[PDB]
């Protein structure tokens, strides 16, 4: 209820998750998501990420792996409990199995 | 009757030759197996290059993805279709106009819902499926007004005849877009069937059964999926095209159907659909009912190629070649995800 | 967390494969889906669990319950769409748990 999950991924992730149960337009007619394409650059990904961070009703952020690598500095610099950022691979992109900050902050793991 | 087999050649000999050649240029099951023996997208491109396909990714990005091959197949379809259409004459041109309306409907559906929710027209322009044209002005730059696009549809867009039943923008806002497209699709099938029956020759013989099966198929699946969703039974029955064996009887049992087995019972009275339902076991990990329907449609297309004096050959290769494109896409998906255990989930094109 | 991450990957790939099957069945539903987004049918409830002297933040998969979207235009592979919705719902629940 209180929070609305955001998504930042290539077309197949976005269309799959919108049918999945999530996604929303606020009263201001603003997407809580973003479809990335090959033409997308880093700055607007960063801008939307920060806009979501300031948006109180995000809660949980799901982003693709390579997108996270585009704005890795934004993830590492920002440290808070509320914005639960995640990492998911796309269909053609291989499995994500490392370089996750949540594992990095717990260095004592494997 | 004597009317066919005499006038047809006089004004469609070249087009019949061209379409028959392109039909002969299809990819056999052997070609599909050769493509399946790739294990990579680069080898898929090479296998495409061993036939008339391929040679289009040259001068493009080295990495290969599904979208690239899909766009290339679609572009080839569009180029050849437009090239053939341009060299045509009015009896065939109306036919190709019907074939284009079948996608005009999808495009007009896309265009609306970009005005009720304020969206630019130009950003929707590339999103429109090709063969869309819409080179007519005053449908572009409507100032995002539903009345403006409605008037543009009634005036410039040739679909005004079908839009004589979807009017006043009351259906445009209140009632679901999907049902709008379903009603317009039904009306378009009705008009197409009537025009085909006007040409009472080999063309009528070719296209009456195919459209009959298509409408009956649509009514069946309409009843299949309507169970789990909110839908008045009458609002379901009003979406059944009347140009089928179901209309004299059978549509009514579907209108009052409630579960999958009752729909099966309706299809049982007709053996042609009894075999398709029985083959459609709905098992977890086997073919499904719509695959049986696609197989039926493909074999009917192949049947249509046995006569020379019909306009149906053109519709036939269009359906068969887009089915070939879908098969290529599915094999690409199986390759990409490394699910080679499901490579055998595509309908052959003979 | 790594094992839940493997499960997340497996469920995501299953959902992607079902999406590929639906794409074969339908073709161009994605544009229709992305253009028409009205109200969310799954939201998140903020929750607290005081397991020690300090309070920890956790969340719940709160099914708000808005009706789904009948997509009966792209050859009408309703079976595929329902399967896709179910699989992505499971994926969302698992992801909320991990979050």
């Amino acid at each position: 209820r209180g929070k609305l999950i955001a998504v930042i991924g290539d077309e197949d992730t976005v269309t799959g998750f919108l049918l999945g149960g999530i996604g929303e337009l606020n009263k201001n007619r603003h997407p809580n998501f973003l479809v990335v394409e090959k033409d997308t650059t880093i700055n607007e990904i960063e801008d939307t990420f920060r806009q979501f961070l300031n948006r109180d009703d995000i809660g949980i952020i799901l982003i693709n792996q390579y997108i996270a690598e585009m704005v890795r500095h934004a993830l590492d610099a920002h440290q808070r409990s509320i914005p639960a950022v995640l990492e998911i691979p796309s269909k053609e992109h291989p499995y994500d199995a490392a370089k996750d900050s949540i594992l990095r902050r717990a260095k004592g793991m494997f | 009757s004597f009317f066919p087999e005499l006038y047809f050649n006089v004004d469609n000999g070249y087009l019949e030759g061209l379409v028959r050649g392109l039909k002969a240029g299809v990819l056999s099951q052997a070609d599909y197996l050769n493509l399946v023996q790739c294990e990579t997208l680069e080898d898929l491109k090479l296998h495409l290059q061993s036939t008339d396909y391929g040679n289009f990714l040259a001068n493009e990005a080295s990495p290969l993805t599904v979208s690239v091959i899909d766009d290339k197949l679609k572009e080839k379809m569009v180029v050849e279709f437009r090239h053939m259409r341009n060299h045509a004459y009015e009896p065939l041109a109306s036919f190709l106009d019907f074939i284009t309306y079948s996608y005009m409907i999808d495009n007009v559906i896309l265009l609306i819902t970009g005005t009720l929710h304020q969206r630019s027209i130009a950003e929707l322009v590339p999103k429109c499926h090709p063969l869309g044209s819409f080179e007519q002005m005053e449908a572009v730059n409507i100032a995002q007004t539903p009345a403006e696009l409605y008037n543009a549809i009634l005036v410039d867009t040739p679909l005004a005849a079908f839009f004589q039943d979807c009017i006043s923008e009351q259906d445009l806002d209140e009632m679901n877009i999907e049902i709008i497209r379903n009603t317009l699709y039904k009306a378009y099938l009705e008009s197409f069937y009537k025009f085909c029956t006007l040409l009472g020759g080999t063309t009528a013989d070719a296209m009456c059964p195919i459209l009959e099966f298509e409408a009956d198929r649509r009514a069946f699946i309409i009843t299949i999926n309507s169970f789990g969703t909110e839908l008045s039974k009458e609002d379901r029955a009003k979406l059944f095209p009347h140009c089928g064996r179901l209309y004299p009887e059978g549509l009514a049992q579907l209108a009052r159907a409630d579960d999958y087995e009752q729909v099966k019972n309706v299809a049982d009275y007709y053996p042609e659909y009894k075999l398709l339902f029985e083959g459609a076991g709905s098992n977890p990990g086997d073919k499904t009912l719509e695959d049986r329907f696609f197989e039926h449609e493909v074999k009917l297309n192949k049947l249509a190629f046995l006569n020379q004096f019909h306009f149906g050959v053109f519709y036939a290769f269009v359906k068969l070649k887009e089915q070939e494109c879908r098969n290529i896409v599915w094999i690409a998906e199986c390759i990409a995800q490394r699910h080679r255990a499901k490579i055998d989930n595509y309908i052959p094109i003979f | 967390i790594i094992e839940t991450k493997m499960l997340m990957g497996e469920v995501m790939r299953e959902a992607a494969f079902s999406l590929a099957e639906a794409k074969f069945t339908a073709g161009d539903f994605s544009t229709t889906v992305i253009q028409n987004v009205n109200k969310a049918q799954v939201k998140i409830r903020a929750k607290k669990d005081n397991v020690a002297g300090v309070t920890l933040p956790v969340f719940e998969h709160y099914h708000e319950g808005t009706d789904s979207y009948e997509l009966t235009g792209l050859a009408r592979g309703g079976e595929q769409l329902a399967k896709l919705k179910r699989n992505y719902a499971k994926a969302v629940e698992l992801l909320v748990e991990l979050a």
